[PDB]
C-alpha cells in the first residue's frame, strides 16, 4: 500500500567518464550509473489517478536542465538582470543523453500504462518502478524532438481544453524526422531543414482529425504564430552546440491538409549567436558556428499548440505552433509518472 | 498591491497608429499573462488579447487580428499594446490587464484605463450660443435657460452659472461627439420665471485646451 | 465557444434591499466565474471569483453562487455605494452588464424646447434642443417632428447621471439642420414618451 507524496529525486545515466560531451560530463558528477536489472511490478486490480500538469517531477527535471546548461554552455557574453558576465566560450561537444529520474527509499514511482491516457484523470493500468525511462533533455519550442511516442492513438494534452491560455501538447504516435544541415560550403549562419511532405502531411491530417474529436467536429485551421520572440515564433533547438532558429510556416500548411505537395519540405533556418535564454534570465552571445557540415537528425514526436480565443458564431478553431514553457517539454515525457510515499 | 498604470489619453487622426503602455508593479511581472480590453462609450467590455511576459507569446481574437500588436519590455516591467489603422469606432477606453490569482490567468486586475480619441479634427475653441427662455420653455412658475457649447475640440469644457452663484437645479450634460469630429454639449438650469425680469443669468464656459473663455448673457 | 448572458439589463432597487443579478452560460459546463463592479468614469473592480469566493476588501454583503449554466450575484443589503454597472465573466467572455439604479417613485419629465439662436443662424447651422428635466425611470423616448414629418438620423441626445439628491435623470436632445433647411419649414416639435406620462407630450414652436 502507498500514498501520494513529493520528495527530492535523484538521477541516473549511462554517461561515459572519458567523454567530454557536456551531458556526459554533468551526469558523471551529478548522476549515478543506471540499474541493469530494474524491477517493475504490475499492481493487480489497482486504479491510480494522475495529473501531469500538477507533478513535482516536472519542476525538478527543469532545475537539473537549467543547472546543466549553466555550467556547460557558457556564452562569451551573458546579459542577465541588467548585468553582463564574460568568460571563455570554447566550442563544445553537445548531444543529449537519456536521463532516468528515480525515487529514494520510502518512496516509489507509479507508472500509468493506459495507452490512450491523456495526462489527466484516472488510470486503471498501473505499474510501479524505481526509475523512469531514459529521457533526453531536449530543449526546444513548437516541436518536441527525440521524445517518446504514443503507444496507440494520437493524444491531445492540455491542462484545460476549454481554456485558451493553456498550452496544448500533441503527442505523436509515429515519428517524423527532422534533418537540419548547415552545409560546409557564403553565409556561415545559413541553414535549412528537410522534412518529407508525404509522410508529414499524412500525420498532420490525423492530428487535425484528432483535434476535431475534442472540439465538437469544428473546422481546424493552422496559422503561423501571432508574434513574440524568435525563440517561439521559429522552431528553436540546440544542435551540436549551435543555436538554431527554424521557420515552420511550411510545416503547418492548411491547403495541404491534397495536391502534388507531397515532396520534400525545406524550412529556411538561421544560426544565431545572440539569443534569448530559455531559462528566462536574459540574453547570451556565443562565438560564430564551427566550419563544416553541422547536422542533426531528429524525430518529431510532439507538437505544442496555442488555440485562438474568442471564437463566436463562426465554428472554426485556429491553432498556432509554440509552447509557453520548457517545463512542458519534460511534462510530455513525465506525464505517466508520479511520486508516492510507501507506508 | 498588484498595480497596472497606463499612459494618458491619446489623440490621433484616422489612418494613424497609437501605442499604449502598461506599467506593472507590486508583483512579479514575469509570473502572469497580460491582457488588453476595450470599452466602447456607454457599452460593454471586449477582450482584445493576452501576452506572456517571459517569451512574448501572444493570443488574439478573430476581430483584432492584423489590427493589434502587443509587445513587452521585461527589463522595465512595462507592457505595450499597439493599435494601427485607427478608425472612428476605435474611440474607446483601453485597459491593460493581469491576473491577481496564481495559476489562473483569467481572474483580472484592472488598470485605470486609457482613453483613445480618433478624430481628424484639430484643437479648436467652442462656439457659444444662448438658449433663451421663452413661452415655449416655461412651465408652471419655472423657466429653463442655458447655453449651447458647439464645435469644440478636444474635451473637456467647464460650465458654471453666475460665476458659481447658481448651482441648484443646474444640469450640464455629457459632451456628444458629432460626425464632424468635434464635441458639443448644452448646460441648462431651471429658475423661477418671475426672476427672469430682475435676475440676470450668465453662463461661464471655459475651454482650457484652446484657452477660450466666454461669458454669455441669456436674456428672454 | 462560450457566451455569457446577463439579466436583467437594468436593475432598480431601494437601499437596504437584497439585489440579485443572473448570468447564464451557453456552453452549459463551468465551475469558475468572476463578477466585477464598475462605477461611472472609473475602472472595473473585481468582487467575486471562482463563482462563490469574495475578493479581499469587499463587503460581506456581496455573495456569489450558481452551478452549470446559471450563476448569480447577490447583495445582502443594498448600500448607496454599490450603485454601479456589474459584469460577469467566463474566460475571454463578458456579460453585457447590469446597471444597478436607486429606485424612486415614477416622475414625468418637465419638457422644454429651445429654438436655434439668431447668432447660431449666422454661422449657417441651426440647432433645436429638447429638454427632459428631472424624470424617472431612466427610459425615455424622444421623437423629432418637422411640419408633422418624422425626423431620423439628424438628432443626438445625452443623459445626466442619476442626481445624488432626488435620484432623477435629465435628458438633452439636439436636432441639427442647415439654416436653409431650417427656414423651409414652420412647425418644429419633439414628442416625448415616458411611463410617467399618460400620453406623449409634444412641445413645439412657430418659426
Ligand atoms: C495514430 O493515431 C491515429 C489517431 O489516434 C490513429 O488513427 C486511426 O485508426 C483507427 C483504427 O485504428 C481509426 O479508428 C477506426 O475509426 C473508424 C472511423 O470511426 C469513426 O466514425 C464514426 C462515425 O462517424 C464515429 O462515430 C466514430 O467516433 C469515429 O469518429 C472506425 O469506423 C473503425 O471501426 C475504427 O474505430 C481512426 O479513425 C483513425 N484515426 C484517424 C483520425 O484517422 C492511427 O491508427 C494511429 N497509429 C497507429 C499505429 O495506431
Ligand atoms: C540530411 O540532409 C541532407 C540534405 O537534405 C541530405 O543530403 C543529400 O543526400 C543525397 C542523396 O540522398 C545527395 O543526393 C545525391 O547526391 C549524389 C552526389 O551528387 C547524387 O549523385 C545522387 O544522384 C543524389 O542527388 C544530396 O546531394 C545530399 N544533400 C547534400 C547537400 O549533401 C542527407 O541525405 C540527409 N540525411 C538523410 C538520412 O536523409
Ligand atoms: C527516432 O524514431 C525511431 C522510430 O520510431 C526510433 O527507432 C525505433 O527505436 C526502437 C528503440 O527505441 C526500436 O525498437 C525500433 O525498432 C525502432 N523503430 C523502427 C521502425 O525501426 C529511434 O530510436 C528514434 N531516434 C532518436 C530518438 O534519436
Ligand atoms: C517564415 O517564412 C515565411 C515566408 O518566408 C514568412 O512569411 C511572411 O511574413 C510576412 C510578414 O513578415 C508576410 O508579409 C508575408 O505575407 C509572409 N509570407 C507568406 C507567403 O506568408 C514568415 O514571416 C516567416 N517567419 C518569420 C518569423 O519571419
Ligand atoms: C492488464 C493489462 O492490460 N496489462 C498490461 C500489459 O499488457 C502491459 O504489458 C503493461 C505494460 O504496458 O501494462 C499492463
Ligand atoms: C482527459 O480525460 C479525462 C478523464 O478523466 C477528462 O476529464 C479530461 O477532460 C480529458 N482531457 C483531454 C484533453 O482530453
Ligand atoms: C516520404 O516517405 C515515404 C514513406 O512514407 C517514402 O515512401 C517516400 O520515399 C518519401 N518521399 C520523399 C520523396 O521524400
Ligand atoms: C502550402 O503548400 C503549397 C504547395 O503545393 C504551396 O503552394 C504553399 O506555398 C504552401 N504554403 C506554405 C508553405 O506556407
Ligand atoms: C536526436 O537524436 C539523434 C540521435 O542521437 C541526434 O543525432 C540528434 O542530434 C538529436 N537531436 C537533437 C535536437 O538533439
Ligand atoms: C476546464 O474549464 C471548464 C470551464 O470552466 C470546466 O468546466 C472544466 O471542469 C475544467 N476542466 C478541469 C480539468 O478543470
Amino acid at each position: 500500500v502507498w500514498k501520494d507524496a513529493d520528495t527530492t529525486l535523484f538521477c541516473a545515466s549511462d554517461a561515459k567518464a572519458h567523454e567530454t560531451e557536456v551531458h556526459n560530463v554533468w551526469a558523471t558528477h551529478a548522476c549515478v550509473p543506471t540499474d541493469p536489472n530494474p524491477q517493475e511490478i504490475h499492481l493487480e486490480n489497482v486504479t491510480e489517478n494522475f495529473n501531469m500538469w500538477k507533478n513535482n517531477m516536472v519542476e525538478q527535471m527543469q532545475e537539473d536542465v537549467i543547472s546543466l546548461w549553466d555550467q556547460s554552455l557558457q556564452p562569451c557574453v551573458k546579459l542577465t538582470g541588467g548585468s553582463v558576465i564574460k568568460q571563455a566560450c570554447p566550442k563544445i561537444s553537445f548531444d543529449p543523453i537519456p536521463i532516468h529520474y528515480c525515487t529514494p527509499a520510502g518512496y516509489v514511482i507509479l507508472k500509468c500504462n493506459d495507452k490512450n491516457f491523456n495526462g489527466t484523470g484516472p488510470c486503471k493500468n498501473v505499474s510501479s518502478v524505481q526509475c523512469t525511462h531514459g529521457i533526453k533533455p531536449v530543449v526546444s519550442t513548437q516541436l518536441l524532438l527525440n521524445g517518446s511516442l504514443a503507444e496507440e492513438e494520437i493524444i491531445i494534452r492540455s491542462e484545460n481544453l476549454t481554456n485558451n491560455a493553456k498550452t496544448i501538447i500533441v503527442h505523436l504516435n509515429k515519428s517524423v524526422e527532422i534533418n537540419c544541415t548547415r552545409p560546409s560550403n557564403g553565409d556561415i549562419r545559413k541553414a535549412y531543414c528537410e522534412i518529407n511532405g508525404t509522410k508529414w502531411n499524412k500525420v498532420l491530417k490525423q492530428v487535425t482529425e484528432k483535434l476535431k474529436e475534442h472540439f465538437n467536429n469544428k473546422t481546424i485551421i493552422f496559422q503561423p504564430p501571432s508574434g513574440g520572440d524568435l525563440e517561439i515564433t521559429m522552431h528553436h533547438f540546440n544542435c551540436r552546440g549551435e543555436f538554431f532558429y527554424c521557420n515552420t510556416t511550411q510545416l503547418f500548411n492548411n491547403t495541404c491538409i491534397m495536391k502534388g505537395c507531397n515532396g520534400t519540405i525545406t524550412l529556411p533556418c538561421k544560426i544565431k549567436q545572440i539569443i534569448n535564454m530559455w531559462q528566462g534570465t536574459g540574453q547570451a552571445m556565443y562565438a560564430p558556428p564551427i566550419d563544416g557540415k553541422i547536422n542533426c537528425v531528429s524525430n518529431i514526436t510532439g507538437i505544442l499548440l496555442t488555440r485562438d480565443g474568442g471564437a463566436n458564431n463562426t465554428s472554426n478553431e485556429t491553432f498556432r505552433p509554440g509552447g509557453g514553457n520548457i517545463k512542458d517539454n519534460w511534462r510530455s515525457e513525465l506525464y505517466k509518472y508520479k511520486v508516492v510515499q510507501i507506508e | 498591491q498588484v498595480q497596472l498604470v497606463e499612459s494618458g489619453t491619446q489623440f490621433r487622426r484616422p489612418g494613424a497608429s497609437v501605442r499604449l503602455s502598461c506599467e506593472a508593479s507590486g508583483y512579479t511581472f514575469i509570473s502572469s499573462f497580460i491582457h488588453w480590453i476595450r470599452q466602447g462609450p456607454g457599452q460593454g467590455l471586449e477582450w482584445m488579447g493576452w501576452m506572456n511576459p517571459r517569451h512574448g507569446a501572444v493570443n488574439y481574437p478573430r476581430r483584432f487580428q492584423g489590427k493589434v500588436t502587443m509587445t513587452r519590455d521585461t527589463s522595465i516591467d512595462t507592457a505595450y499594446m499597439e493599435l494601427r489603422d485607427l478608425r472612428s469606432d476605435d474611440t474607446a477606453m483601453y485597459f491593460c490587464v493581469t491576473s491577481r490569482t496564481k495559476d489562473y490567468d483569467w481572474d483580472f486586475v484592472w488598470g485605470q484605463g486609457t482613453l483613445v480619441v480618433v478624430s481628424s479634427a484639430s484643437t479648436k475653441g467652442p462656439s457659444v450660443f444662448p438658449l433663451a427662455p421663452s413661452s415655449k420653455s416655461t412651465s408652471g412658475g419655472t423657466a429653463a435657460l442655458g447655453c449651447l457649447v458647439k464645435d469644440y475640440f478636444p474635451e473637456p469644457v467647464t460650465v458654471s452659472w453666475n460665476s458659481g452663484a447658481l448651482t441648484s437645479g443646474v444640469h450640464t450634460f455629457p459632451a456628444v461627439l458629432q460626425s464632424s469630429g468635434l464635441y458639443s454639449l448644452s448646460s441648462v438650469v431651471t429658475v423661477p420665471s418671475s426672476s427672469l425680469g430682475t435676475q440676470t443669468y450668465i453662463c461661464n464656459v471655459n475651454h482650457k485646451p484652446s484657452n477660450t473663455k466666454v461669458d454669455k448673457k441669456v436674456e428672454p | 465557444d462560450i457566451q455569457m448572458t446577463q439579466s436583467p439589463v437594468t436593475l432598480s432597487a431601494s437601499i437596504g434591499d437584497r439585489v440579485t443579478i443572473t448570468c447564464r452560460a451557453s456552453q452549459r459546463i463551468d465551475n469558475w466565474v468572476a463578477w466585477y463592479q464598475q462605477k461611472p468614469g472609473r475602472a472595473p473592480k473585481l468582487l467575486i471569483y471562482k463563482a462563490s469566493i469574495l475578493e479581499t476588501g469587499v463587503p460581506s454583503r456581496f455573495s456569489g453562487s450558481g452551478s452549470g449554466t446559471e450563476f448569480t450575484l447577490s447583495i445582502n443589503s443594498l448600500q448607496p455605494d454599490d450603485v454601479a454597472t456589474y459584469y460577469c465573466q467566463q474566460f475571454e467572455e463578458f456579460g453585457r452588464g447590469t446597471k444597478i439604479d436607486i429606485k424612486r417613485t415614477v416622475a414625468a419629465p418637465s419638457v422644454f424646447i429651445f429654438p436655434p439662436s439668431d447668432e447660431q443662424l449666422k454661422s449657417g447651422t441651426a440647432s433645436v434642443v429638447c429638454l427632459l428635466n428631472n424624470f424617472y425611470p431612466r427610459e425615455a423616448k424622444v421623437q423629432w417632428k418637422v411640419d408633422n414629418a418624422l425626423q431620423s438620423g439628424n438628432s443626438q441626445e445625452s443623459v445626466t447621471e442619476q442626481d445624488s439628491k432626488d435620484s432623477t435623470y435629465s435628458l438633452s436632445s439636439t436636432l441639427t439642420l442647415s439654416k436653409a433647411d431650417y427656414e423651409k419649414h414652420k412647425v418644429y416639435a419633439c414628442e416625448v414618451t415616458h411611463q410617467g406620462l399618460s400620453s406623449p407630450v409634444t412641445k413645439s414652436f412657430n418659426r
